[PDB]
């Protein structure tokens, strides 16, 4: 549970296929090939949940970082949820983390070449990871799918019918507009 | 995001076949990043989001997974009732109850490259973070997340998927993901599987899900309904499953995002090319696609409502003679195959015109002024399913037409058609329009700037930011998929993009696909 090494293949692509002995270190490479392959974009899905976007981009992304805060965690509340895993996730994230900081310190050393050209346009540094931030760049993106207000915009354009019709025939739109069932919808699931 | 698996009787290799294609737009760096993972025990090819430690598009020895984002009912909003006397306290089962309240700072690079720091203050109920509030009267809005504090075991959960090694354990991992998704499966002994996975709240009957619910305390969740309970489906008789964005069963209900799950939903396209074949292939499910990717999702119903009425009045305009065969030619598609600047059907574009003026003829007149809030509702981009039961004369709650539904329908026909011939030809020919055309930009569906995007133009297509076609053979996985713009998104200072930057672009473009490597050995020859 200390010692390590993968072998990675490159293909005529660029994906990374990669070989270990045990899934720590298969884990460890996973987040270093990853991070020399998008470290920007991975440090900026990281600030984009973590509310720091504005930093480096300007007011043009507070409302966005004031969002992502305002409704996200903090770094305790993340390592409090991060320690309620199970053993081995917990540890393959962290390893996956180890695996991204890997990188993220070659680059600092041979920034010229290891380093990608947007941190030199907007002159800041990549940051280095933790297992918290591995959640933070998961939840950037997959809350966006279930994240949303649709309810306070049913009651708008039910309100504003209303003021136009009354609360008789504005019910009605309503129900057509955001209806309840429509039955002949069609379904994924159909026979068994 | 569309899916397709198929099943041993409905696929003609015989072994069960999946296709990914999740649409979270085209950005360079890519949205999507592929890997190839390979341990004792553990060999899983394929590509998941960027950050994510496990693969969700691809295989392993033992099954090939995907995945498609949708609008499941996760997310309720409660209307709190504040204190009139305290505007921190909101009234929860007798009892005034006060807010929590966070502070926070932001520091931004203001117009000057010099650092500026700013100071909010958001407060939190027992549901959640407040989003809104109205002072005509008293009230406050906050979000509840049926999966709030559960993220990082969703995190596991999909990493259990990975390693799953039968079905039983697949959906054990699925039983833990507690957010809104679609699981799709096929396994190396022909079967296939489809779950709507995600922790959905019990939700008081006597309230409308449609709109806010009230935080006095009497219509609050009460548990989460059993994963038994959410729609799935183990080899379904019809030998498939397909998906794009729709309803997962009739049973299944959907609340504020109804109007999504319409009678006019996009999947059709994906059912009407499982139900026109037999046992299929990976190509047919490609060639599906390709209909999905270019389809005029508008004449798949409503070009019958349309050839219909005029076949009907065919000895009453002469020009109706023309339009019944170009519109009985025309293959609901609009495509550039020829490969010169123009779509190939110029009646497509009639098509497209008529129905946006058939659509304001409908609700033009109560919904006018509120377009800006109830347009994508009417004219939504999945379907326009209101649009079409008012046109096929099925019942709706409020009396939309005062007049026959042939006369508009007609009235469409002719306006567009006089628009078309005077102002560009009386062929439809002269009506074909220029290509639209897409780039890999610079900012994600999250909003943010993660790079340097991409000007390459190519074809605006409905397609997802990736495909994977994968064949179950006894062996292990098989087959193609592809994943652009390209692996790495480095740019080195100097500029120079990484060789592996958009090398996938082109194939995206021309339908051309990379072998899916599994075993050692083909991966030793790509390299
Ligand atoms: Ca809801
Ligand atoms: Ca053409």
């Amino acid at each position: 549970d200390k010692n390590e090494g993968v072998k990675v293949v490159r293909d005529n692509f660029g994906v990374p296929h990669l070989y270990a002995k045990n899934k720590k270190d298969l884990y460890e490479a996973y987040g270093y090939v990853m991070a020399k392959d998008r470290l920007f974009q991975l440090e900026m899905f990281r600030r984009g949940n973590e509310g720091t976007v504005s930093e480096i981009f300007g007011e043009d992304y507070l409302s966005k970082d004031e969002q992502s805060r305002r409704d996200g965690y903090s770094n305790k509340e993340i390592k409090k949820m991060i320690d309620g895993l199970d053993r081995q996730p917990k540890e393959l994230i962290a390893k996956f983390a180890e695996g991204i900081s890997r990188y993220v310190n070659e680059a600092l050393k041979d920034p010229d070449d290891k380093l990608s050209k947007e941190f030199h346009e907007y002159q800041f540094l990549p940051q280095k990871w933790t297992s918290t931030d591995v959640v933070r760049v998961y939840m950037v993106s997959m809350t966006y799918f279930m994240d949303n207000h649709q309810e306070l915009k049913n009651a708008e354009i039910l309100a504003k019918l209303e003021h136009e019709y009354g609360t008789e025939v504005s019910r009605k739109m309503f129900d057509d507009l955001v209806w309840k069932n429509d039955p002949s919808a069609p379904t994924s699931i159909v026979s068994e | 995001s569309n899916a397709a698996i198929v099943g041993s009787e409905k696929s003609a290799t015989g072994n069960a076949l999946l296709f990914s294609g999740p649409q979270v737009g085209f950005v360079a760096p890519g949205f999507l990043y592929e890997v190839g993972l390979h341990a004792p025990g553990f060999d899983m090819e394929g590509s998941g989001f960027i950050g994510y430690p496990f693969i969700m598009f691809g295989a392993n020895n033992h099954f090939a997974l995907s995945a498609t984002a949708g609008y499941g009912n996760v997310t309720d909003i409660f209307e709190e009732k504040l204190n009139a006397k305290n505007s921190s306290q909101y009234l929860y089962k007798g009892k005034w109850r006060d807010m929590e309240k966070r502070k926070e700072s932001f520091t931004v690079k203001g117009d000057n490259g010099e650092k500026k720091t700013v100071e909010k203050i958001y407060y939190r109920t027992v549901h959640g973070p407040v989003i809104s509030r109205d002072e005509t009267n008293k009230v406050a809005y906050s979000k509840s997340w049926s999966f709030r504090g559960t993220e990082a075991q969703s995190m596991s959960a999909y990493m259990k998927a990975n390693w799953a090694k039968n079905l039983k354990e697949f959906e054990n991992a699925a039983s833990e993901y507690t957010m809104s998704l679609n699981w799709y499966y096929a396994d190396k002994k022909g079967d296939i599987a489809y779950y709507h996975v995600g922790r959905y709240p019990v939700r008081n009957s006597k309230i409308d899900e449609r709109i806010p619910t009230p935080g006095t305390g009497e219509y609050e969740w009460k548990g989460f309904i059993p994963f038994k309970e959410n729609p799935h489906v183990i080899n379904p008789k019809n030998g498939y499953v397909v998906n794009w964005n729709n309803k997962p069963s009739k049973e299944w209900v959907n609340g504020e995002y109804s109007f999504y799950w319409g009678e006019d939903n996009r999947v059709q396209q994906y059912i009407n090319g499982m139900e026109a074949r037999g046992k299929v292939t990976l190509e047919d499910i490609n060639e599906i696609n390709y209909t999905a990717s270019f389809a005029q999702l508008r004449a798949n119903l409503f070009k019958q409502l349309l050839i219909d009425v005029l076949d009907k009045n065919k000895s009453t305009n002469g020009n109706y003679i023309y339009l019944i065969e170009k519109l009985e030619e025309w293959n609901n598609l609009k495509e550039d195959e020829n490969k010169d600047g123009y779509y190939d059907a110029g009646i497509a574009a009639f098509f497209d015109e008529w129905w946006n003026n058939l659509h304001d003829k409908l609700f033009m007149d109560e919904l006018g002024d509120f377009y800006g809030i109830t347009k994508e509702i009417t004219d939504h981009r999945y379907g326009a399913s209101l649009a079409y039961k008012i046109l096929n004369k099925e019942s709706t709650n409020y009396k939309w037409v005062n007049v026959d539904q042939e006369k508009i329908i007609m009235e469409s026909t002719n306006e567009v058609l006089a628009k078309l011939q005077s102002e560009k030809g009386l062929k439809a020919e002269k009506w074909r329009m220029p290509i639209k055309t897409m780039t890999f930009g610079e900012k994600s569906l999250i909003g943010i700037p993660h790079g340097y995007g991409s000007m390459t133009p190519i074809i605006e297509m409905n397609r997802g930011s990736e495909n994977h076609y994968i064949e179950m053979t006894p062996t292990g996985p098989s087959g193609f998929n592809i994943t652009p713009p390209g692996q790495i998104g480095f740019v080195k200072k100097d500029g120079t993009i990484s060789d592996h930057y958009d090398d996938q672009l082109v194939m995206f473009a021309e339908w051309k696909f990379k072998p899916y490597l599994f075993n050692k050995k083909d991966i030793n020859k790509a390299a």
